[PDB]
């Protein structure tokens, strides 16, 4: 039984959430923000990512060089990432360097220069990032997957934004973005590891007290996405490995089917030919794929957003003449979530997940990420006892009902990259979403 | 008239069955057009973006 997550608020509406671990010597403190690229329109798309660069370019007090030195002197590091719905800025340090790190984070978020000279400098760095993501195949595949599934909608936009916007982002629109979005009621200060909650609350009162509150304070993790069945083919015969993602519209964080969808995902599971144990996994798809050498890997996912999600699988394969078999057998295993699954598969997947949801949190950064994610999506940290009860409530017959309304005979979003000549047209893929025998 | 009947005594039945066939086949032709267009729309609607390597 892990120590209890303590939670306090400030007057502005900033949440402070902490989980202490007296066995470790480091601490991850940071700011989780319920805001990301999805909050941009088409004209300022890329702003959130642009700001992440300039946050480390110097403040009203410390210059870029002074900033570098201050963190070097602390001994730990700072890190940041911007997603579609979430922005994170954290600092890993020593136990007694926590007041320094909170002070630096408060500075870069509230009091950043955003000097025209630095905007102009980063504008090239970010332009170069557009031509180097091209190598990260998984990211290419998932960005096209969002673009097509949420065609012409805010969730469909990339985080980097178009080339055109990068050239036209001003300090004015940067300032406007962070003033509108980085408000106290949307922010959570998180501490995990060697942190005292009461000390962290005092540091929040000292540094984050003059944060703006939004005009209309909605609860944390408050949002209509209209999924498009569609495909993107990025054929490249010179690549040796095909990368394919297939997804349906999945579930939001607060869906009643959230846990049902996780169990369904665990029934298919993951596979990697490079891992020794993968040939012996219980998953039927794993067995088919390994015995027939159909793939190098597959990874089931159930990605959630505030008001929608994507549920599907990501495949990589060198077997270019049997892509058809790989996709065929994958979708036939999904069909069985509707037609065939019983207590045998469901109880097995529940066993595996009851541990998996706890295992994931193995370092202070993972714990902080868990507290921060849950507070910004659900408005609260869900205790392991509650999670164990929600998993236990999932029956085989919940899974069947969920798959019958979510997967069975449904439109898919499909992205193929690489030597995908063997990937059949949309209809033949989508025809495998049902079984004529059932 | 009688001799025409003598040459083709199936005449009356044949034309009535033909009416039934015409109706069924016409309806099936209309439906086959809808179904073909439905199945073909992903191919017809396909769009390309080319970036020369
Ligand atoms: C051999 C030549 C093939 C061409 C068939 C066209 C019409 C022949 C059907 C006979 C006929 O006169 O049927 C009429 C209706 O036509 C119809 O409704 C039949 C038109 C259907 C077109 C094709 C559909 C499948 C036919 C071929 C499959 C055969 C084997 C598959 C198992 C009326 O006759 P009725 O209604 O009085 O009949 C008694 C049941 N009430």
């Amino acid at each position: 039984v892990s120590p209890k997550t303590r939670t306090s608020n400030l007057k502005n509406g900033l949440t402070i959430a902490s989980e202490s671990n007296p066995l470790v010597q480091t601490a991850t403190v940071g700011v989780w923000i319920d805001a990301g690229s999805r909050n941009e329109n088409a004209y300022n798309n890329g702003t959130a990512h642009f700001f992440e660069h300039l946050a480390f370019k110097g403040t009203d007090k410390r210059s870029q060089h002074q900033l570098e030195l201050d963190i070097e002197n602390m001994g730990g590091h700072l890190n940041a990432y911007t997603s579609r719905e979430s922005t994170v800025y954290y600092a890993k340090s020593f136990k007694d360097d926590v007041p320094k790190s909170v002070e630096i984070l408060a500075d870069i978020l509230q009091h950043s220069k955003l000097a025209e000279s630095a905007i102009d400098r980063e504008r090239e760095v970010i332009t170069r990032e557009l031509e180097e993501v091209n190598k990260q195949y998984e990211e290419v595949v998932f960005d096209h997957l969002h673009a097509t599934a949420f065609m012409n909608q805010p969730l469909g936009r990339t985080i980097l934004g178009p080339r055109e916007n990068i050239q036209t982002i001003t300090n004015t629109e940067l300032r406007k973005f962070i003033t509108e979005n980085y408000t106290a009621d949307r922010m959570v200060l998180v501490g995990a590891g060697a942190v005292d909650h009461d000390a962290l609350v005092e540091l929040a009162e000292k540094y984050f007290s003059h944060l703006p509150s939004s005009q209309s304070p909605v609860p944390l993790g408050t949002p209509i996405p209209n999924f498009v069945g569609s495909e993107v083919r990025l054929r490249d015969d010179t690549m040796p490995v095909a990368h394919i993602a297939i997804a349906v519209e999945g579930v939001s964080w607060t869906s009643e089917d959230y846990y049902t969808a996780l169990v369904a995902q665990a029934i298919i599971g993951n596979y990697d030919r490079a891992v020794g144990t993968s040939r012996h996994q219980g998953s039927r798809l794993s067995n088919i794929v390994s015995e027939n050498n159909l793939a190098n890997s597959f990874q089931s996912f159930s990605t959630s957003y505030s008001d929608t999600g994507l549920w599907g699988i990501y495949l990589t394969s060198e077997n270019t003449t049997q892509i058809d078999d790989l996709v065929h057998f994958t979708l036939k295993e999904w069909n069985r979530l509707s037609t065939s699954v019983s207590n045998l598969q469901v109880e097995r997947a529940k066993s595996q997940l009851k541990a998996g949801l706890l295992l994931s949190l193995d370092g202070t950064t993972y714990v902080a990420e868990d507290i921060g994610r849950q507070l910004t999506t659900l408005g609260r940290r869900v205790t392991p006892a509650e999670v164990e009860a929600k998993l236990e409530a999932v029956t085989e017959h919940d899974v069947r009902a969920w798959a019958q309304k979510t997967l069975y005979d449904k439109d898919i979003a499909l992205v193929g990259l690489g030597p995908i000549e063997g990937l059949y047209d949309y209809n033949r893929i989508r025809n495998d979403m049902s079984m004529m025998r059932w | 008239a009688f001799l025409t009947w003598a040459a083709e005594p199936e005449h009356d039945e044949r034309k009535k069955l033909g009416l039934k066939a015409i109706i069924v086949i016409s309806a099936m032709l209309g439906l086959s057009v809808y179904i073909k267009k439905f199945k073909w729309s992903p191919i017809k609607n396909r769009k390309f973006i080319y970036n020369p390597p």
